[PDB]
């Protein structure tokens, strides 16, 4: 035996394929030699512990570097006129102009400007000095050490959990719902009330005095007597200055709604009340399922009894408890789908309802956060469907799942796939046709012939929320409606003030260009879903390959017979859907960035007029906004944007290098490598050296992955460079 | 400070060399 | 301004309703939805040592078998209702 | 038959009281579902045959229509009235508490019954005058009860709908409006504005 | 005689077959007892291999 | 070595054993088809995984199947 | 005023667009003799531009802040000519084409070699079938009622 230890088949490969495939199959515990279920579960547990340790170390490193090399104490005094510092630069390759150019902020040497928004987040939660950040970093280092220690302990024979413990679903659901959500959110309200709210009013509360300072003048008396309205009295005034006692109040729980007048962000007393309410809701809900105390629900009986008596769903949900409980890919897919949905929601909500002070005025940070979270959500959404296909291949049992909801989906896969195809074709046809018609109309110098369609439904929905720029006068926009009268004394004043102010990002005004780009987004989503669903459902076989389940999740082809069978596996269906995900997220981020750039420059009419034809996009977004970026270094000198131009070109080069592995396939290269072996063996003074692994071309599936990684890395780096350079050159 | 003048070369030139040598010796080993 | 000490009499009413009215319905529904099980075996009998029911807490000398868990659950419901009533007033 | 010349569903044989084969959507196909539906229909009919006297009589005595009697509870501190006399306990949280407890007991008592016949016509103590002594008269009585209940349900639907077209008005007010000028004060104007 | 008579129309009940749930015509039936798939069926449409004839057992064809 | 399997839907055409570029497959006598023959796969250590045998099979779905498996010097076609 | 829009006839930006287009066209005409053919073509272009702007003014379209017409597709009766009527006409034509294709495909399905009638069209049969699609809605609906629309 030799590397890999966990594969007898791989360890006997006489070629270089032994190393590549040894690296790529390390974390697939199910396919290792002499693997059992208990060992699988225990390895997963240890890996989770390691992941937590890595996360804690990452956060500790960020905090330590900001405390040691940043300008946090200078930024706190004048947040709007200081640039945050990420860390310092020490590059022996730098020249003197590079040393001078990157010396920005208040530093004594080259530094990097942070665009992750950690400064605003930490300032909002009450951190004020570099001593606080050092303590936080030390605490997180301790937490990482504790996580590693806990990871090592449960791999010992005395402390190994059993498989039955891992399959106790009701106890885990109860404990997670009640403590990991309810108690976790209850404690954050405590931190807010005791530390963060006093800090925003000029009060310094730390470990040495937090037992003597009352968060409220009346103490806990109102809480136990039910006089809970005393905690909302005397809120902060509109003339409040954040961080000082000028114009401050004494309330700790309010329902004002809207934004803080100065920081242009949510009130700190609204978030505490929100977290308290959700903590109570989560604490109550964690008492549903049955444990060894003799009361509660049983999930299996809940599933088995939800069958309609009409028979239109067959046997219903019977047998689904054991299907989910015995498959880990099913659980991973469900978790990934939920996580991706909530990540997209986080991205959509953070840009329009900012929570951190002075982050709405930082234009570069907002775009970076939005793009980051949207790309991550897209990748997670692809992974959900990938693991659904893996479940259908490896874990599904037809006999236990007879005629239930899961089995009837495989029965009519053709209808689902064909209807998805119809929707995609319809959307693509008409969207492209309208765009090309508008382009041709602009080309002939007659813009009045364009097809411009108002997004009436979205404008009506915006009016129903209290916006008065369209004159629809419905619901919340109606002063005499019951809905308006219900909340007019609680939250409507502040919300209506915020929604009818046009300098923020709360319910931006929309037009025909928004309509066209929204339908493009819909086309992208439908096509990606079509690809992934077709890959998942056809995983066990089709007419072209009835026995696909016998060949695994990933395999090259079934050869040139029967007309040829390239890309017939479900893995190849996942591989083709990454290109569509990247395209869709690119469209979404292009739309967001152009709209917000035009909004920030105060010339929204440019987007309104130039977004109805594709030449408008190409000329007024890409060509126009890339002038500063491509001038980072020129024959006349360099400035602080040099690194972003270099990364722009680097991303272009990495993206194009991926096309080599995607367009040219293996048999060209194995023949080319065969001549080099002869050349080396016949060369004097060099044939005294010989290899140990026989050199070979990459495998058919390897080159698909290697090409796709190059494509994604180039995409990400190029867009990140362009976005950051374009935003920071104009707005700093 | 003077610390970056040490740790940057330590992490960029010394540790990669040690790790690559050890890993190559590990992957080339047989019994 | 209703007093908080009196309003907590809702606990007594909730306990009365649980002990005299809805006892049979709750008991028969709990009997119908048995212990959770995996692969046809309960969690404890499948191998999980920490899933064993506490039989010592099931035995109560009440003539109809009223437990302490029932007391806790109905008291929690009564307290929640009473504090909702208290918070709704004085607004 | 509810429509001559139309075939009947197989499960509607014409032996049940008030059975005329009306089931275009086939909601009674499942034998367990159809048994429940008869109980629900009878309960709805019996509840609606008490509402109709309770809506017209207070309006016929000048005490206000049936939607005016609910206006006071939306206000803070509103007190209930009966026959023009305020009742001491007519506060909102006193009324809500006594209604839930009194009803939750009887309906749960009805729920625990397991004999299908007693869920519709329980008999026993609820028939003090003994009208169920004759099985021959009883069938005629059941037909009469079913035929009246559906009419009362239709009347209640009319009550509800007529309110939307004429807000703030009572059914007797609508009848008085119609009687004065039948040929212009009718449904036609509402449908075609 | 064994199985369907020649010229009759049968439908296929083999899941891994290209003509699953399709109707074909019987050509011949081998009468040897030791043969496992004695029914010869032909179809109007060709499969992915441009073949139009296949052999089936008595349990994978039914008279339509 | 790769895995080559034969199923009893075989008709004895010989076309798979004529197509193999290395001697992996051969005909043996049998009873169960008109031809009184079936393919056998005695030498799968010499299989390269080309699937020429599966392109030649006239059965609706193949009576010969090749499953790719652990790779060796012979199965990679290396003459280095 | 749906969505805060204004009629084209009252829009000043619409008139400014018309004036700019006409002025751009007129600057090219000064380069040619009035009797020459290019002058005649430019005159025709100017007249057509004026007529197009007048026609857009007459039909009751709605302009935005840029002076460009916008289409309302919510179903309002005042703008049924923008989306509803052309949509119904397109649906009729597409149903005609699809019904004719389906009828021709069914007609030749019973032949000895139906494939050869697809690469070499049988002109008389198609010509006889072409006229039949003029009443496609009635035939399709009656086929749906009789259950012959969906294959068994
Ligand atoms: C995350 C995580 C999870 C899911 C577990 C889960 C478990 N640990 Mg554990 N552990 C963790 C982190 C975690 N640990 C860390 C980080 C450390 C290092 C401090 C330890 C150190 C540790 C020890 C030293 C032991 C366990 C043991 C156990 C097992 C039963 C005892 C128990 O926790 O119930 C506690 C049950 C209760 C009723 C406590 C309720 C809390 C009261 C009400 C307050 C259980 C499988 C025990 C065992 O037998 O392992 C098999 C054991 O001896 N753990
Ligand atoms: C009170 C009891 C309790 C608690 C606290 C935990 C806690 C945990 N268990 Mg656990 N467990 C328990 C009882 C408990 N268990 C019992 C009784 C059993 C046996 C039935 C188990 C069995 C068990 C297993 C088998 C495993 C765990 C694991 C875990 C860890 C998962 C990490 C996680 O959820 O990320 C934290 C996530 C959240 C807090 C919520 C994420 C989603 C929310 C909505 C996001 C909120 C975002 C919010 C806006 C803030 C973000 C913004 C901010 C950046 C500013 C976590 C530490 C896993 C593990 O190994 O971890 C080490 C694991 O594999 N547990
Ligand atoms: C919580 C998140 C999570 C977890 C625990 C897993 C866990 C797993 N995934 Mg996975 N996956 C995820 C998210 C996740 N995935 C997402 C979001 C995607 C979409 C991008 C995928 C796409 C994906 C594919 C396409 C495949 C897996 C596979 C696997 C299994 C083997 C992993 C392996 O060999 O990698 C080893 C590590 C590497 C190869 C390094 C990756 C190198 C890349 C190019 C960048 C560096 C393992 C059970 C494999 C599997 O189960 O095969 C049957 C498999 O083929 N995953
Ligand atoms: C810009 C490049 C591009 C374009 C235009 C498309 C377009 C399309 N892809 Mg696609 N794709 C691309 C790149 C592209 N892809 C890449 C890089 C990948 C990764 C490998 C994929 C992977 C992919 C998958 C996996 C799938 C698609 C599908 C589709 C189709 C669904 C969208 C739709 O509604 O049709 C848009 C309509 C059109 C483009 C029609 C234009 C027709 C004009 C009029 C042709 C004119 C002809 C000519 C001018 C006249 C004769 C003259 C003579 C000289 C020819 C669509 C045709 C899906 C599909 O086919 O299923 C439905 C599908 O499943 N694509
Ligand atoms: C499958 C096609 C499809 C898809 C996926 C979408 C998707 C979307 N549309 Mg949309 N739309 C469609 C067709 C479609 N539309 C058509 C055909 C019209 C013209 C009537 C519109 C008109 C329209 C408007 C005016 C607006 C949207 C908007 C939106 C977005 C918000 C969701 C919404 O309001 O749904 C709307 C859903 C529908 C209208 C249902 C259409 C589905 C049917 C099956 C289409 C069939 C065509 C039908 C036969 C036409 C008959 C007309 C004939 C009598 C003349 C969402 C991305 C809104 C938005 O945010 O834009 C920025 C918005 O304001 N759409
Ligand atoms: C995952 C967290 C993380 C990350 C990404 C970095 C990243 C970096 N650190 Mg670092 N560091 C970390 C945690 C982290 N550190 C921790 C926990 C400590 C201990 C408190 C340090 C202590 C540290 C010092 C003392 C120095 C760096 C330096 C650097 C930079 C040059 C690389 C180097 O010399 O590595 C060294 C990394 C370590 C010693 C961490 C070991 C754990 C680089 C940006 C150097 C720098 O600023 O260059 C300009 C430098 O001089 N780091
Ligand atoms: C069973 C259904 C039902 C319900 C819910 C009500 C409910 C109500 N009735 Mg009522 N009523 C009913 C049946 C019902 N009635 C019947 C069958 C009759 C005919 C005898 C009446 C005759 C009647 C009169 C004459 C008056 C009311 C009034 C009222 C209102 C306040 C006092 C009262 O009677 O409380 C319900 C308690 C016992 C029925 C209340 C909304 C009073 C009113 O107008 O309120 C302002 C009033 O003056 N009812
Ligand atoms: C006139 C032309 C037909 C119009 C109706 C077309 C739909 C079919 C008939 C529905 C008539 C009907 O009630 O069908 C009921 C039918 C069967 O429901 P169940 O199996 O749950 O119950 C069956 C019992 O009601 C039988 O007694 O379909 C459904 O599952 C519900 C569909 C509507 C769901 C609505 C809520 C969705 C969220
Ligand atoms: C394949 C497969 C799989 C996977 C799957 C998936 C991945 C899916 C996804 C899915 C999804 C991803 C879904 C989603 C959904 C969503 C939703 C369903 C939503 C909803 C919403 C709502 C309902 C709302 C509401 C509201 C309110 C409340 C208020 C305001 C207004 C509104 C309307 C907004 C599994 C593993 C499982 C199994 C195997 C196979
Ligand atoms: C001996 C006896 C008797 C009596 C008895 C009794 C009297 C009992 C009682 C009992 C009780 C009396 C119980 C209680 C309980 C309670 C509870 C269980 C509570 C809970 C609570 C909670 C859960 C809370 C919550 C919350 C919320 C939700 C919010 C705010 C905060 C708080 C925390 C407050 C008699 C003579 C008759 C007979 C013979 C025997
Ligand atoms: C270029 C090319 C080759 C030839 C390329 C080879 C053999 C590259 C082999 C790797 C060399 C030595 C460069 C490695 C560069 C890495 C950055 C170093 C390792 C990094 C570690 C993290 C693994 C194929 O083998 C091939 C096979 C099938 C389809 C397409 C292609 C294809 O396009
Ligand atoms: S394996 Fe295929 S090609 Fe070879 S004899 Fe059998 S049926 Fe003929
Ligand atoms: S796969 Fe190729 S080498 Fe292997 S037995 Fe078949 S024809 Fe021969």
């Amino acid at each position: 035996l030799r590397f890999p230890r966990f594969s007898q088949g791989l360890a006997q490969d006489p070629t270089t394929r032994r190393i590549w495939f040894g690296i790529a199959t390390a974390h697939d515990f199910e396919s290792h030699d002499d693997i059992t279920e208990e060992r699988l579960y225990q390895n997963i547990f240890a890996s989770h512990f390691g992941q937590l340790a890595i996360i804690f170390l990452w956060t500790s490193g960020n905090l330590f570097h900001v405390a040691w090399q940043g300008n946090f104490e200078t930024w706190v005094q004048d947040p709007l006129h200081v640039r945050p510092i990420a860390h310092a630069i020490w590059d022996p390759h730098f020249g003197q102009p590079a040393v001078e150019a990157f010396t920005r902020g208040g530093a004594l040497g080259p530094v990097n400007i942070a665009y992750s928004g950690v400064y605003q987040w930490w300032y909002t939660i009450g951190l004020r000095t570099n001593e606080d950040l050092y303590t936080g970093a030390l605490f997180l280092l301790f937490l990482s050490a504790l996580s590693l220690i806990g990871g090592w302990l449960h791999l010992q024979p005395k402390w190994k959990p059993r498989v039955s413990w891992f399959k106790n679903a009701e106890s885990r659901l109860n404990h997670h719902l009640s403590g990991l959500f309810g108690v976790s959110s209850l404690a954050w309200t405590g931190h807010l009330v005791h530390v963060a709210i006093p800090a925003s009013r000029g009060e310094y509360v730390r470990w040495n005095n937090f037992l003597n300072v009352l968060p409220h003048p009346q103490g806990l008396g109102p809480l136990f007597t039910g006089q809970w309205n005393l905690y909302a009295q005397n809120p902060d005034s509109s003339s409040h200055l954040f961080g000082t006692s000028q114009g401050s109040g004494t309330a700790i729980l309010t329902l004002l709604g809207g934004f803080h007048p100065q920081t242009q962000s949510l009130w700190l007393t609204d978030m505490a009340h929100h977290h308290l309410a959700i903590a109570i809701l989560f604490l109550i809900a964690g008492h549903m399922y049955r444990t060894n105390f003799g009361i509660g629900h049983s999930i299996k009986d809940l599933l088995e009894a939800h069958i309609p008596p009409g028979g239109r769903l067959g046997r219903g949900h019977k047998g689904l408890y054991d299907t989910i409980n015995n498959s880990i890919h099913f659980q991973l897919g469900l978790a990934l789908a939920s996580l991706g949905v909530i990540t997209s929601l986080v991205a959509q909500h953070m840009y329009s309802l900012p929570a951190y002070a002075f982050i709405a005025q930082d234009f570069t940070t907002q775009a970076a956060l939005y793009t980051h979270h949207q790309y991550i959500a897209g990748f997670i959404m692809t992974g959900a469907f990938a693991h659904g296909a893996i479940f259908f291949i490896r874990d599904y049992n037809p006999e236990q799942n007879e005629d239930n909801v899961l089995a009837r989906m495989l029965d009519h896969k053709e209808a689902i796939i064909s209807h998805l195809s119809w929707a995609s074709l319809f959307l693509g046809f008409h969207t492209l046709g309208l765009y090309v018609h508008n382009d041709v109309m602009l080309a002939f110098g007659t813009p009045e012939k364009q097809i411009l369609i108002e997004p009436i439904f979205a404008q009506w929905i915006q009016s129903a929320h209290g916006k008065t720029s369209y004159g629809f006068d419905v619901l919340l926009s109606s002063t005499s409606g019951p809905a308006f009268n219900a909340g007019r004394s609680i939250w409507l004043p502040g919300w209506l003030n915020a929604i009818n102010e046009n300098s923020n990002s709360l319910f931006l005004t929309i037009g025909p260009g928004d309509f066209l780009v929204h339908h493009a987004i819909a086309l992208g989503l439908h096509t990606t879903t079509l690809i992934l669903v077709k890959g998942a459902l056809d995983a066990r076989g089709s007419k072209l390959m009835p026995d696909k389940k016998d060949f695994g999740y990933s395999f090259p082809c079934d050869g040139p017979g029967r007309g040829g069978t390239c890309d017939i596996s479900a893995w190849d269906a996942f591989y083709l859907a990454v290109f569509w995900m990247l395209n869709t997220i690119g469209w979404v981020t292009f739309y967001w960035h152009w709209k917000h750039i035009t909004l920030w420059q105060g010339n929204v009419s440019q987007f309104n007029e130039s977004s109805t034809y594709l030449m408008g996009w190409l000329r007024d977004y890409l060509w126009l906004n890339s002038s500063q970026l491509i001038n980072g270094y020129n024959p006349f000198g360099m400035n602080s944007l040099s690194v972003w131009a270099w990364m722009f070109l680097f991303g272009h080069l990495v993206w194009a290098t991926g096309f080599m592995f995607l367009i040219s396939w293996r048999g060209y290269w194995q023949e080319l490598i065969e001549t080099l072996a002869w050349a080396h063996e016949r060369t004097p003074l060099a044939n005294l050296i010989r290899w140990k692994d026989k050199p070979v071309a990459l495998s058919i599936v390897q080159a698909r992955l290697v090409g796709l990684a190059h494509f994604s890395v180039g995409y990400i780096f190029t867009y990140a460079a362009f976005l950051i350079a374009s935003t920071s050159g104009k707005f700093g | 400070n003077n610390l970056p003048s040490i740790f940057v070369p330590l992490v960029g030139l010394v540790f990669p060399a040690i790790a690559m040598a050890s890993l190559f010796l590990h992957i080339q080993k047989n019994k | 301004l209703s007093p908080s000490i009196v309003i907590s009499l809702s606990t007594g009413l909730s306990l009365f309703l649980g002990r005299f009215v809805f006892f049979n319905f709750q008991r028969e529904n709990v009997a119908k939805q048995g212990l959770p099980e995996q692969n046809g075996k309960t969690h404890f009998e499948a191998g999980d040592d920490r899933a064993k029911e506490y039989v010592s807490l099931l035995k109560s000398n009440d003539p109809i078998g009223f437990n302490i868990v029932d007391v806790l659950a109905w008291g929690s419901i009564g307290h929640i209702v009473a504090y909702y009533i208290l918070a709704t007033s004085s607004n | 038959h509810w429509m001559p010349g139309e075939p009947r569903p197989a499960y509607l044989d014409g032996s049940a009281p008030g059975d005329f084969g009306f089931d275009p959507l086939g909601l009674g196909e499942v034998p367990a579902n159809l048994e429940r539906y008869k109980e629900s229909e009878l309960i709805h009919c019996r509840w609606a045959m008490l509402a109709v006297p309770g809506i017209l009589v207070p309006e016929a005595l000048g005490y206000g229509n049936w939607v005016k009697a609910q206006e006071w509870a939306a206000l803070p501190g509103g007190q209930a009235t009966y026959l023009g006399n305020p009742v001491p306990w007519g506060t909102l949280p006193t009324i809500l508490a006594i209604e839930f407890l009194a009803i939750a007991f009887v309906e749960h008592q009805r729920s625990m019954e397991k004999d299908p016949e007693k869920k519709k016509y329980p008999g026993g103590a609820f028939d003090p005058l003994g009208y169920s002594k004759d099985p021959k008269k009883l069938e005629e009585l059941k037909v009469k009860e079913i035929k009246n209940g559906r009419l009362a349900l239709l009347a209640f639907v009319g009550f509800c709908v007529q309110q939307s077209a004429y807000p703030g008005t009572g059914p007797l007010e609508n009848l008085a409006t119609h009687l004065a000028d039948p040929w212009h004060n009718n449904i036609g104007d509402i449908v075609i504005p | 005689p064994i199985g369907p008579k020649r010229g009759s129309k049968v439908k296929i009940l083999r899941r891994e077959s290209y003509w699953f749930k399709n109707v074909g015509s019987v050509v011949a039936v081998d009468q040897d007892p030791k043969t496992r798939y004695p029914v010869v069926v032909r179809f109007a449409k060709v499969n992915y291999a441009n073949i139009s004839t296949n052999n089936y057992a008595l349990d994978e064809v039914e008279e339509v | 070595s790769h895995s080559v399997k034969i199923y009893d839907t075989c008709i004895g055409c010989t076309q798979c054993v004529r197509a193999c570029p290395t001697d992996v497959l051969e005909m043996i006598p049998w009873d169960g088809c008109k031809a009184k023959q079936i393919a056998s796969a005695p030498r799968t250590e010499d299989c390269v995984g080309c699937k020429r045998c599966e392109s030649a099979c006239p059965t609706d779905f193949l009576s010969v199947r090749v499953y790719l498996w652990h790779e060796t010097t012979r199965s990679m076609g290396l003459a280095y | 005023d749906i969505s805060g829009l204004t009629p084209c006839k009252d829009s000043k930006q619409f008139a400014k667009r018309e004036k700019q287009q006409i002025k751009k066209l007129e600057s090219s005409l000064k380069l040619y003799a009035p009797e020459s053919a290019p002058a005649l073509a430019l005159n025709a272009q100017i007249e057509k531009t004026k007529r197009r702007f007048d026609n857009y003014g007459k039909y009751g379209l709605l302009c935005g802040s840029d002076g460009l017409p916008h289409l309302i597709v919510n179903g309002d009766q005042r703008h049924w000519g923008e989306f509803i009527t052309p949509g119904i006409l397109f649906l009729y034509i597409a149903g005609w084409i699809g019904w004719v294709g389906r009828s021709y495909l069914i007609a030749i399905s019973g032949e000895k070699k139906p494939a050869m009638k697809e690469i070499i069209i049988d002109v008389p049969l198609a010509s006889r079938i072409i006229f039949r699609g003029f009443i496609w809605p009635v035939a399709a609906y009656r086929e749906f009622l009789n259950g012959d629309l969906i294959a068994k």
